């Protein structure tokens, strides 16, 4: 029934000959202490507390930027001696600067959620499986302060950071598994989160970071969709990503070349790999299909992928992807802004509309595009999309385009019926109201571009404009508007 | 059968739970002591020991009685002290399950000559559940066959 027993026994006996890697630190001579261990169950969302006995070194053997590390022995093996002498070695970690107690508990919550995601990755039969180390909290009740410590089992072997939570990816012999794992978590969660900051020994990972759509849980390391943007800027899809059916993120040409520029006999497939899938593809075309299939009430802002592309735009403009002696990549910035707008981010639609129309714009303020008929057409089409999606500024701009021709698409002509429609739509929203009402009244008085004269409606609109001017405390203007209303009614 | 080093370790533990220093612990403190030793007594076994050591109805458990209970626990170990400790060389994080990645880490640490497919096959053979991991029950069953 078990044709592999002997491999297990080989390993058990070799571990038996193996010495304790911490033998010379003689932790067994330390005075035993009592602590309360808090362990988190991420399926049930429940904490379990119990008592444990530990021997902890008095001095730390290492510290990062945030935490100090202490060698610790968790005491089991009271009745029978440690067969493998290293099975009770643990690392305890304490924050260097004081933190609120719940930061420890949220760090545990993070690590265990990432562990669940590793198990989900393994369920798709990857060529190399992964595992996120379990981590818990120990509280030293007897010590002053009731100090909290993170606790993980010690793992001997070379420690490697495969990627960071800020875009770093190993600039040498890359491994396919950590990167494919991160990408898999982006797709399988439906773009709601990504697990990055992959690091540890082999594929035994520890201290991961999760970026979520909201950005609020999992501590200060949650950079939200900015973190997903940082990941996908540097991510190169490999054979594992493909074998699981992950769609590549749409990178610009320059970004594509930089990613291909960054060798070894890396990890090899086996043929059992299953397709990922809630799950969402990472490519803009498939996401456009998803939004089209969804019964939209002319709805926009429903794409997380578009927000990731927008965060990319803002990182470009901010110099995050620039080396110290270069000019920041405007071309790729506009590429990602286009992708964000086609995925329904209203800020991107308005920004591209203003930019292609040669109008002033906030996003990518210092970027200027060529004045062409194609670009003028694109700018007006974007501004029309923004107006149809509720943006008042674009509404007013489109009205003035159909009115006077300013910033109108060269594919289109002046049209005062359309202009009146857009003026009215903007007016119904809770650039002054009386000015737009008076412009309407003037168009009705005059007529033209498909709009026949209407003296009575013109007088009524001049009257409404005068009343709105009174509401604005512009009495003299209200008198002028009343004069115009009587002037229009006298045309009859 | 108990060594003086084991006895000194138990003395440290007992002193840690004999906080008021009367030389005894109460009968409800004993459960917590035993669970803090990394041992997992069933509530039946626990209640048995409780009523036995407190036959005189005094509530007190001194250190010699605790040591006697530990000696009886050492001989009544369900003769599986080897399999319990052999499980722990593979369950690296100590979460009660051996994962394929953990087994791979061990087989590479200890210089064993298996491929990653052979490691996946050890796991899938021992993993009767089919949940992708090997629990302690499955490890025991694989060992005893
Ligand atoms: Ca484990
Ligand atoms: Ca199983
Ligand atoms: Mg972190
Ligand atoms: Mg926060
Ligand atoms: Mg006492
Ligand atoms: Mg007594
Ligand atoms: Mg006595
Ligand atoms: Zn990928």
């Amino acid at each position: 029934s078990f044709h592999f027993k002997e491999a297990w026994k080989h390993a058990i006996q070799k571990a038996k000959h193996m010495p304790d890697p911490w033998a010379e630190f003689h932790l067994e001579d330390i005075a035993t202490e009592r602590a309360t261990r808090h362990r988190y169950n991420a399926v049930t969302g429940e904490w379990l507390d119990d008592e444990v006995l530990i021997k902890m070194a008095s001095q730390p053997f290492g510290r990062g930027a945030m935490r100090e590390c202490f060698r610790t022995k968790k005491l089991s093996n009271f009745l029978h001696a440690q067969q493998w002498k290293g099975a009770s070695n643990y690392v305890a970690k304490r924050y260097i600067e004081p933190v609120d107690r719940d930061v420890y508990f949220e760090d545990v919550r993070l690590q265990m959620e990432a562990k669940l995601w590793g198990e989900e990755y393994n369920r798709h039969k990857p060529p190399k499986q992964v595992d996120i180390m379990q981590m818990c909290i120990i509280e030293l009740k007897d010590r002053p302060g009731k100090p909290l410590f993170h606790l993980e089992h010690y793992i001997e072997g070379k420690y490697i950071k495969y990627n960071s939570n800020s875009g770093f990816v190993r600039d040498d012999n890359i491994r396919l598994t950590p990167q494919a794992f991160s990408h898999f978590t982006f797709e399988r969660s439906g773009h709601q989160l990504i697990v990055v900051d992959i690091q540890g020994v082999g594929d035994l990972y520890t201290d991961p970071q999760i970026h979520t759509e909201t950005g609020t849980d999992f501590g200060d390391g949650n950079l939200g969709v900015r973190g997903m943007a940082l990941f996908f800027y540097s991510h190169a899809c490999n054979r594992i990503c493909e074998s699981m059916g992950l769609a590549p993120f749409d990178l610009s040409p320059r970004e594509r070349d930089a990613v291909n520029q960054n060798q070894s006999a890396k990890t090899i497939l086996r043929g059992t790999e299953e397709k990922c899938g809630l799950p969402r593809a990472s490519a803009v075309a498939l996401e456009v299909q998803r939004l089209n299939a969804l019964d939209l009430e002319k709805k926009i802002g429903k794409s997380i992928l578009g927000k990731v592309h927008l965060a990319m735009v803002r990182y470009h403009e901010g110099g995050r992807f620039c080396e110290k002696g270069e000019e920041w990549d405007q071309e790729s910035a506009v590429f990602h802004l286009e992708h964000a707008a086609n995925l329904g981010e209203l800020e991107a639609i308005v920004g591209l509309g203003l930019m292609y129309s040669q109008l002033p714009h906030h996003i990518l303020a210092d970027v200027s595009l060529k004045e062409t008929e194609e670009n003028k057409t694109k700018g007006f089409d974007y501004l029309l999309k923004a107006a149809e999606a509720g943006d008042r500024q674009s509404m007013i701009l489109v009205a003035r385009a159909f009115d006077s021709g300013q910033n109108l698409s060269p594919d289109r002509c002046q049209d005062w019926l359309e202009a009146l429609h857009w003026y009215n739509t903007a007016l119904e929203m809770t650039e002054p109201r009386y000015m737009m009402l008076a412009r309407e009244a003037e168009m009705l008085f005059t007529g033209g571009y498909g709009l026949e004269k209407d003296p009575q409606r013109s007088g009524d609109l001049y009257t409404q404009a005068a009343e709105a001017a009174m509401e604005a405390m512009k009495g003299r203007l209200a008198n002028q508007y009343y004069q115009k209303a009587e002037e229009a009614w006298a045309q009859m | 059968q108990l060594t003086e080093e084991q006895i000194a370790e138990f003395k440290e533990a007992f002193s840690l739970f004999d906080k008021d220093g009367d030389g005894t612990i109460t009968t409800k403190e004993l459960g917590t002591v035993m669970r803090s030793l990394g041992q997992n007594p069933t509530e039946a076994e626990l209640q048995d020991m409780i009523n036995e050591v407190d036959a005189d109805g005094n509530g007190t458990i001194d250190f010699p009685e605790f040591l006697t209970m530990m000696a009886r626990k050492m001989k009544d170990t369900d003769s599986e002290e080897e399999i319990r400790e052999a499980f722990r060389v593979f369950d690296k994080d100590g979460n009660g399950y051996i994962s394929a990645a953990e087994l791979r880490h061990v087989m590479t640490n200890l210089g064993e000559k298996l491929t990653d497919e052979e490691v996946d096959e050890m796991i899938r053979e021992a993993d009767i559940d089919g949940d992708g991991q090997v629990n302690y029950e499955e490890f025991v069953q694989m060992m005893t066959a």
